[PDB]
C-alpha cells in the first residue's frame, strides 16, 4: 500500500460559521464490526 | 506537526483521498476502516499504528489515543469537514443521539462523502471531541454519524 | 473539473506541495516557474503544456491560456491563497501597483511561502483576475507580487 | 519531475473575508527570465 498522510490545515473553531442539520434521537445498534444499525454507514 | 490532514494514496491519476485523520501530541488519529491499520507515509517518514478498536472504528498512530474532549450533551458543536477534492469548511451544528441499548452517543446529522471520514468535530474551545465518519443511512437517504471519540 | 489545485510531487517519503493552478474551461493555469513545463498527472490523465511564456511566468495545460478578468484600478481583490500544508484562505485586499517603463501591472502585498504560487486573485464575480506567486522581497522583507494575467488567444 | 495535480476546492469569492495588506507603489524591472526587480521573487 502507498497510503500517505498530508497536512490539510490548522484546527479551529469558526466565529459566525454556517448552522445546518437537526438534532436526531435515534435508536441505534453497534455491531462487533463497529456498523451501526438501525431499529454502508462509514464515510 | 499538529492539525487535520488528508489521507491520501498514491494513483497514477495522482491521488486519491480515503480519510482524514488529527494530529496531536505527536500521534495521528483516524478510522479504523480509513487505513485498517496500514502504515502511513508521511513528511517524517512511516508511521505505524499503535492501538486500534475495530467496534470503535478507531485507530492510532505512533502513539496512545490522545483525544479526550468530550460532547457536553448541551451545546453547539462544529465539523471541521475536509472532504475529497473540496475546501475545508466548518459547519456548526447541534447534534443528535444514537440511542444505544448500551448508552447514549452524541450524532451530528450532517452529510458528507465517502472520504471525508476522519473530520474532527470540535467544540466551542476547539477541542476534538471526536471524529466524523462511522453512523447510518437515514430513511430518507440522510447520513447521521457519530460522534466517535476514544479513550485517553 | 472546474476550481483551484495543488501542484504536488511524488517524494521519496510522500508527497511536497510545489505550487498552485487554475482549472477553467478545461485548461489548466499556473505559473511557469511551478513546472518549468513538465507534464503533470491528473484526474484526466497526463496532462501536457499548450501555450508558456517564461518571462510573464505563465504556463498552460490542454488549451490557450483562458484567464481574461482584468483588475478594476480602483477595487479591492481576495487572494485565494493556497499554502502548502495550509488551508485555502480568501484574504481581501486593495492592490499596489508596480511601474515599467513599458505599462502598469496590479500588484498585491500579501506574503505566503514558496508554494503558494498559483494561487487565483479574483474579482467580486469570483472570476481570476491574475496569478499570485511572482514578484519581489521590499527592503523590509515583506512580499508584493505582481496580479499576473495572461493574453488570451 | 513527478509532478501531479490535487483539486483543492472552488474558486468563490468571500463576503467580509479577512482585509489586509497596504497599496504598495514601486518602481519594478521585469528581465527576459521573469525575475522582477526593484528600481527570489517567486514563490
Ligand atoms: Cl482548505
Amino acid at each position: 500500500v502507498d497510503m500517505y498522510i498530508e497536512r490539510a490545515g490548522d484546527i479551529t473553531w469558526e466565529k459566525d460559521a454556517e448552522v445546518t442539520g437537526n438534532s436526531p434521537r435515534l435508536d441505534v445498534a453497534l455491531d462487533e464490526s463497529g456498523d451501526f444499525s438501525l431499529v454502508t454507514g462509514k464515510r | 506537526t499538529d492539525g487535520v490532514y488528508r489521507v491520501m494514496t498514491r494513483r497514477l491519476l495522482g491521488s486519491t483521498q480515503v480519510g482524514v485523520g488529527v494530529m496531536q501530541e505527536g500521534v495521528f488519529h483516524t478510522m479504523w476502516h480509513v487505513t485498517k491499520g496500514a502504515a502511513l507515509r508521511s513528511g517524517e517518514g512511516r508511521l505505524d499504528p499503535y492501538w486500534g478498536d475495530v467496534k470503535q472504528d478507531l485507530v492510532s498512530y505512533c502513539g496512545p489515543w490522545k483525544l479526550d474532549a468530550a460532547w457536553d450533551g448541551l451545546s453547539e458543536v462544529q465539523l471541521l469537514a475536509v472532504p475529497p477534492g473540496e475546501r475545508a469548511k466548518n459547519i456548526q451544528t447541534l447534534p443528535g443521539i444514537f440511542k444505544t441499548k448500551d448508552g447514549d452517543i452524541g450524532a451530528v446529522a450532517l452529510d458528507y462523502p465517502a472520504g471525508t471520514s476522519g473530520s474532527p468535530i470540535l467544540d466551542k474551545c476547539g477541542r476534538v471531541i471526536g471524529l466524523y465518519g462511522n453512523g447510518v443511512v437515514i430513511k430518507n437517504g440522510s447520513y447521521v454519524s457519530a460522534i466517535t471519540q476514544g479513550k485517553r
